[PDB]
């Protein structure tokens, strides 16, 4: 876990009247860059004559996922997604198959 | 009390100092076998309040295109300097055509320098006032790989200003992509909807440089070998030889 | 409506092919008259107005003039590309674009020069994309803030250096 | 007729300068000429929706002076929550059906002024048209005032038409305070 | 696209290494703007506290299916979650009510 | 007097300069045996008054 | 004109940058024969007008 | 909106940082054959308008 | 005084060399002052062109 907070800064105390104790209004921004390496295994060799199944991209409830589209061009009913849509299935791999 | 109490005095805000030297580089240097042409323009990139990607999707229904066009508009700007008269003053172009038999492009360098990301805020008494930002960043993405749809060199009204006294306002990057023509219900009018082939490019998904105020970055490009344009004409008709 | 050279599936569903191939002019001084092509493109207008055009006198000299008929004994303006053809390209001019990207289709014929002028390139000068990095406005104990961005704009100096290769002038034998 | 009038006033950051000044000046004059038998309230909207009394109060000498002081003191507040603003004004007028049944015989009127399109909360204009008409249910007329040319006026016209009223354009000029008064006099009695 | 490429071209995946970089930190002062609202300025004395808990001293709350993730699109600003955690304790009867805390 | 006296002029506050270069690092680099995936997000940490 | 004209925009004053790293040092490090105890506090020294 | 909306908060202008160390040098150092006397004063030089 | 010294002590004068130094450049931003008038601040991004 990476914990972040802004260091609180005290407001003025001294000859000014009625100040009380205050903190400076401060917020922080920045860029979080995350690099992750994954180890990848090779594909298993295929003995089949017939093609493997297609690695289809997943299907959206309306139109197509992961593409910005104009929802007024399509009869899909996912206007609440404003033309950028997730698939309705989770995209799972395992489309290609090998014997046991 | 007020600083106005002295009538020949002005208030002072005690701003910062920055003893940098930079060049305004302009002019053609001719040589026997080449000319090096440099121009500089100030450019301005506007405040964009919402960095939306938008689908460019007009309807079709007088000559239309063969199918309705569809594309994407991005929050990015790009630089267009694809015109010869940017590189030569009128005198230098006269000198080129007076003294040389042919011309070909050889090499290009683009330098962005004197970057200032400028904060804006309300001015006293109304209007706005501008200050230089130390945390503002100009994103520069140079697409050496030609990943992104190439829109330069289309005769569009996007060029750098012809005079060096004018500020370049670089065009918003937008491009057209393939798609599927979908009939708009009973009307029979058509729109191109996105399809699996439609290329949606998000430039923020690539790596690009973040340049602070005072930042400089340079692109360099070499042209391939190309046939030179012949600057000299013919004193004979080929059919009268 | 769309006049001039064009291609499509019907009269209503066409794109312009202006200015047409670089191997033909679209404007020249003919012997007593400026002739302008239906396919002509204007580099701005003299004020809509009179077009601004290259004078393609080197094409007119070599049988490429506008309204050049070819007779096949039958009268037509079209000339096919013939074996052993020679021609002049449209002249480079002060305001011409310098390059265009040759579309990376499977095959092409004589694409070294783009129709709008300058050189066809497969790998042209790369696009330089610029934007300001958006900065978030304040969020926290202040009420009603919503989400905002800092109003920021950018300025700078674009310096562009281009080297051109220059050929020498041809030697002149003329007396005059 | 005694009337129950609710004014819904944009206080977006685009109103800054002449538009906020002229709108305020028109509201002061409208409040000053109110009759003692009328009832009213004021709704301001921006990113946040805020109401002067949260209910209809009689046009007493004290209430009119307090409303004029409120009209003078209020500041602009950034964004534009048109949906919440209208629904709040509608809710205050619809208080007549249950809480306050004594002003049911009065004429109810809702007046909305805006210089821009919805940017905060519900911004789908078709959804807003549904939300307003289902709340009002034909009980009273809605008058929408489009200040300037930086607003979807056809949205304002359709909304007023669906709710027994009409829209009016207010031109950004020197006379905008008079243009607001001229319109209000058409519906004031 | 990259996930399509992963599942089209490789037989297996495992996590190997992670690097997190926080950069372009700006601690921003806020103050009243002329004419109302607020205006923001960059702070040279403001500090962002970063604590990396390599030792796992602190209760680990990641990986619980919570709605706390970084934004899915790179065009969206991450608002990192407030750190809070549950701990053991004693169940005390709230008087006569028989309700418990 | 006022800077508004010139109608095409804006006031300027003379802010600071910071000629730093930084990267927005994003994308997957695939290899035969691994992929290196980088994403970047801007983050914001709010003012906490207490 | 005003920055308030964009409702989702805030004015910015273009403040300075200071990429310093410092530590908040706290905690007891025990050893067989000693402990090193560190605490940190923010302190404030008020304006004294005279 | 206003920073005054949080009652225990103050606005901040994001001023600059200057981690310089300097001495206030004062006192007499006596020796067998000499004394070195140092005093320091803050000085002010006023605005002269002409 | 220096010109008096020149003409009192020397038989002739000719120009020999010149150096011009521009220093302490400040490009100054101007903005509205509180309560009216203008106020000036030093600019880190302002540039003086010297040719």
């Amino acid at each position: 876990q990476i914990f972040l907070k802004i260091l609180p800064q005290s407001g003025p105390i001294g000859g000014i009247k009625s100040m009380g104790i205050t903190t400076l209004v401060q917020y922080a921004v920045g860029i979080m860059t995350v690099t992750m390496t994954f180890k990848l295994g090779p594909r298993k060799a295929t003995g089949r004559w017939n093609p493997q199944p297609g690695v289809y991209p997943p299907h959206a409830a309306g139109h197509l996922p992961y593409v910005l589209y104009d929802p007024t061009a399509t009869d899909a009913k996912q206007h609440h997604r404003h033309g950028y849509e997730k698939p309705e299935e989770l995209w799972t791999a395992k489309s290609r198959v090998h014997p046991l | 009390t007020s600083v106005n109490s002295a009538e020949a005095s002005t208030g002072a805000g005690g701003g910062g100092s920055n003893p940098v030297k930079s060049m305004w580089s302009e002019g053609a240097t001719f040589s026997a076998n080449s000319v090096t042409c440099t121009f500089s323009r100030q450019f301005l990139i506007p405040y964009d309040p919402e960095h939306h990607y938008k689908v460019f999707s007009p309807a079709a229904s007088k000559v239309c295109t063969i199918s309705p066009i569809m594309g994407y508009s991005t929050p990015w700007r790009y630089l267009d300097f694809n015109a010869l008269n940017l590189f030569f003053s009128p005198l230098e172009f006269q000198h080129l055509i007076e003294n040389y038999g042919s011309i070909a492009p050889d090499a290009l360098t683009v330098t962005i320098s004197e970057i200032a990301v400028k904060d804006v805020t309300d001015k006293t008494g109304g209007g706005v006032q501008v200050t230089d930002s130390t945390t503002g960043r100009l994103c520069m993405l140079v697409d050496h790989e030609y990943k992104y749809p190439y829109v330069l060199g289309q005769g569009q009204d996007t060029l750098a200003p012809e005079l060096p006294i004018w500020v370049y306002f670089p065009p918003q990057y937008a491009y057209l992509t393939v798609g599927d023509v979908n009939t708009q219900g009973i009307s029979g009018d058509s729109k191109k909807l996105a399809s699996e082939e439609s290329a949606f490019y998000v430039l923020e998904h690539s790596s690009f440089q973040l340049l602070g105020t005072g930042g400089t970055a340079t692109m360099s490009y070499k042209f391939p070998p190309v046939p030179p344009e012949n600057l000299e004409g013919c004193s004979q008709h080929f059919y009268e030889m | 409506a769309l006049t001039g050279l064009s291609t499509g599936t019907s009269q209503n569903t066409r794109i312009s092919l202006r200015p047409g191939p670089v191997s033909q002019p679209y404007h020249h001084w003919d012997t007593d008259k400026y002739v302008t092509g239906i396919n002509a493109i204007s580099h701005g207008q003299t004020t809509q107005g009179v077009g601004r055009f290259p004078n393609e006198k080197e094409q007119l000299k070599q049988l490429q003039g506008l309204n050049m008929h070819t007779y096949f004994p039958t009268d037509q303006i079209e000339r096919p590309l013939m074996v052993g053809s020679v021609w002049n390209r449209r002249a480079l001019h002060y305001e011409s674009q310098l390059w265009s990207k040759i579309p990376n289709l499977d095959d092409s014929f004589k694409t070294q020069f783009a129709a709008l002028g300058g050189w066809g390139l497969h790998q042209p000068p790369p696009q330089i994309f610029l934007k300001i990095l958006p900065q978030s406005g304040p969020i926290g104990g202040i009420k009603s803030m919503g989400i905002t961005t800092l109003v920021q704009y950018a300025v700078g100096i674009m310096t562009v250096t281009m080297t051109f290769k220059l050929g020498p002038r041809k030697a002149t034998g003329r007396w005059n | 007729m005694p009337k129950n009038v609710v004014f819904v006033i944009d206080k977006s950051g685009s109103m800054s300068g002449r538009k906020i000044q002229q709108t305020r000046e028109a509201l002061i004059k409208i409040l000053d000429d109110l009759s003692p038998r009328d009832q009213f309230n004021l709704i301001v909207f921006s990113t946040e929706a805020t109401q002067w009394r949260p209910s209809l109060v009689p046009a007493s000498a004290e209430n009119v002076n307090k409303a004029r002081s409120f009209a003078a003191g209020i500041q602009a507040l950034g964004g534009t929550n048109i949906n919440d603003a209208m629904l709040m004004a509608v809710q205050l007028l619809d208080s007549s059906n249950q809480e306050e049944r004594l002003p049911e015989g009065s004429v109810s009127l809702i007046i909305l002024l805006t210089d821009g399109d919805p940017t905060v909360g519900e911004t789908n204009p078709r959804s807003i048209q549904n939300n307003v008409r289902e709340a009002v249910s034909g009980r009273y007329s809605l008058f929408c005032l489009g200040f300037g040319f930086d607003v979807s006026y056809a949205f304002l016209e359709k909304l007023a038409l669906d709710n027994g009223g009409l829209a009016r354009r207010i031109h950004e000029d020197s006379d905008s305070a008079l243009q607001l008064q001229d319109f209000y006099q058409e519906v004031a009695n």
